[PDB]
């Protein structure tokens, strides 16, 4: 339902503190959750940085880096503060915005098991260079 | 702050005290003649069964919460224990609001008490209590699952929308259904319980200025237990009613993150609260009723 | 393929059913109508009723093709409970047949022994004992995906109390040691109290004395009727276990043995059925639980 | 316990229908259920042939279908008709037998998952031409 306009990325060399800002309309910190993915050569859609009520700012370890989160409700942008440009980071970088599960139920989990049924925005093609 | 093992070791305790209070309430209330058990005793022995069916899943629960929320017990389980919680919410709130409606009819109109026990039978009461409760908690049962959301290894054991309505219809759902059991279990039959006790309490006033002492005397204790049973469902679910109906209301309000994290992290205390409540009942009937006192 | 998870829910049905209005009916009537075997009888269906509520467990655990979606904790307790249902109900059956042999063979001694050692006493004891001899079952169970496949098999694990090496060892030996104290010696028990039975019996029997019989067939019979079917129930599966047991030191054959491992489901199945059958058995002879 | 002596390992070309004959010694049909590992270089031990009870006959799904495994109870000699053998199959083969569990509590499974403690041999390995 929400729309989400995702920002930055684009040919960078490698060590930049490259800023990926993934603005949102509608998807409030209650309702739907913030995260982060880039496009697998297989478009298999693996995560980078996914928010989690769990953990919190759960990074993959193979996309580890310098990748940071942070959500701003105000502006509702989620911050990837992909910082120290790795060759891995070399892809189509993706913001989703999987609804939040309820309080009474699931104890607002983030359900990143729906990911494939979540909403989805056009993203940047990251280019690392040396 | 997760408190380490304080949910655990709470859950486990309500487990314990739980499941003896409740057996040594129900032995009380069974081993008695049944010319000596009156038509609350049926109330309190289908409040001591809920009771009972909660803390019997309450070790499934502290084992799901000790390990950062991991259920290693099947989607059946899953399904079957959140079953019994939201079993044991409607039929506590219901056999509450007929022991408030029997008295209601006890002090209030005593003549239309008599009619009332003779049109309609306590067993008949129960019976419809349990068959609400057990379609009111279905869609629980039938949405319930298991899954590792977050894909941190852990299973989940949460409610999915998908099978009766889509992703931008699962919030509809998801809202309708916590409104509902708001409704059915905290607002509709304390409306019921409040208007019948501003009655009684008319009444008591009444009696203040009429009546006979003696009989005052047997009301007072138990008009006591009950209200003292009331009082404590109102302040174990309290909380948790409250706390998921401002949730839900934050999307409407759009409410600051940092009063929704609030909610979100003091959730599981207000859902303690609500479980200890089960194992409270047995020393509440202990403390005022000389019945179980007795025994 | 679906007929054996199908008998386990049919059995589930009938034996929860079942073991409830045999609950109902022992524990309905005034304690002075009630006999000292009626505790025996209640245990018996309270055995029955903690096994057939995990029985749909195993019926779904074999509809799965031997997949175990419920736990270790689950597959401990379930287990547990298939041995407790074992040994308590073939000792609740040495009880009623020593308290059948008792009556017959030397009422006055029955009076003394009854006096000496009250119901209550024996029934914990007996529980007791199945519930220590039961703890290996919980203790060493364990779920794991053998044979490296999707499905979760609910087997007991010896890494605890033993190595590879001595892992044969503990399985022959807790084997063992359940038909001994499953079927061997209680049996044993039940065939020397009904041997000497049979004699005081026969001591009129020589006799006409048909109404004699009807009055075996009052709790005598029931409790005789209640011993084949356990032994007809279980007797495929200590047999066959036994056997699978013993062909490592005698070399049986591999056809034998394929045979063994694969009629022994349907041996469990039949022990598993004999908890549904005993209220059956309860109605058709014994007319106390058919009036009520 | 079993003192498993393979024998057969050799070394073929693409195509090779090798078999490997691991013999054993005390590994009854009903005591030890035994089945065959690949160990690939460089990299833990597979495998190929695990023979069990629910399945009957297992395989590896990478290379199933190429080789046969049958096992006579008469003289405890276990057959890997390593058919069609090609030059991803270039790999050290060994043979183990798990303690199959009992009837009871098990239903006569191979504890493939005790497959690191459980008895080995030697194997030779197989260096398939391309
Ligand atoms: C994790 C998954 C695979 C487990 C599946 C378990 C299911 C198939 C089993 C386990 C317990 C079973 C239930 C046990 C008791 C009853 C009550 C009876 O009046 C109707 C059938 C019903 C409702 C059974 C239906 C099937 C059931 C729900
Ligand atoms: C799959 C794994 C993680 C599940 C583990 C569940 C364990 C931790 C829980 C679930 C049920 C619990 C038991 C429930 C009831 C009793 C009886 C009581 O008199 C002593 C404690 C005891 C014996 C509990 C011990 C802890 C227990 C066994």
């Amino acid at each position: 339902q929400v729309q989400l306009v995702e920002s930055g990325g684009g040919s960078v060399q490698s060590g930049g503190s490259l800023t990926l800002s993934c603005a949102a309309s509608g998807s409030t910190y209650s309702s739907h959750c913030m995260g982060w993915f880039r496009q697998a050569p297989g478009k298999e859609r693996e995560g980078v940085a996914l928010m989690t009520r769990s953990r919190g700012t759960s990074y993959a370890d193979s996309v580890k880096g310098r990748f940071t989160i942070s959500q701003d409700n105000t502006k509702n942008i989620l911050y990837l503060q992909m910082n120290s440009l790795k060759p891995e980071d070399t892809a189509m970088y993706y913001c989703a915005a999987v609804p939040r599960a309820g309080i009474e139920y699931s104890g607002a989990y983030c359900k990143w098991n729906m990911k494939d049924s979540g909403s989805w925005g056009q993203g940047t093609q990251v280019t690392v260079s040396s | 702050k997760s408190s380490g093992a304080l949910i655990p070791a709470i859950y486990m305790l309500v487990f314990l005290l739980g499941t003896t209070g409740n057996g040594l309430v129900l032995w009380t209330v069974f081993r008695s003649s049944r010319e000596k058990r009156r038509s609350a005793d049926i109330f309190i022995a289908s409040l001591a069964v809920a009771d009972l069916t909660f803390v019997v899943t309450l070790p499934l629960w502290a084992t799901y919460t000790y390990r950062d929320y991991d259920w290693p017990f099947g989607t059946f389980f899953c399904k079957l224990s959140s079953y019994l919680i939201f079993v044991n919410m409607y039929a506590s709130v219901f056999c509450l609001t007929g022991l408030s409606f029997d008295r209601y009819l006890a002090i209030v109109r005593p003549v239309a008490n008599a009619r009332l026990r003779l049109r309609v039978s306590g067993a008949v009461a129960t019976a419809v209590l349990w068959v609400l409760a057990a379609l009111l908690a279905m869609p629980v049962m039938v949405l319930r699952t298991t899954g590792d959301l977050e894909n941190t290894t852990k299973v989940q054991c949460y409610m999915d929308y998908s099978m009766v309505a889509t992703v931008s219809s699962e919030w509809a759902w998801e809202v309708g259904l916590g409104v509902s059991s708001t409704t059915v279990g905290f607002v509709v039959p304390f409306t019921i319980m409040l208007t019948c006790y501003f009655f009684i309490a008319q009444t008591i006033a009444g009696h203040f200025r009429k009546e006979r002492i003696e009989g005052l005397r047997k009301r007072r204790r138990l008009l006591s237990i009950i209200v003292v049973l009331v009082v404590t469902f109102a302040l174990c679910w309290m909380p948790y009613h409250l706390v998921k109906t401002l949730y839900m209301l934050g999307s409407l309000l759009h409410w600051p993150c940092d009063f929704d994290l609030f909610l979100m992290n003091i959730f599981p205390y207000c859902t303690c609260i609500s479980y200890v409540n089960s194992c409270l009942n047995p020393f509440l009937y202990a403390f005022f009723d000389p019945r179980f006192r007795q025994a």
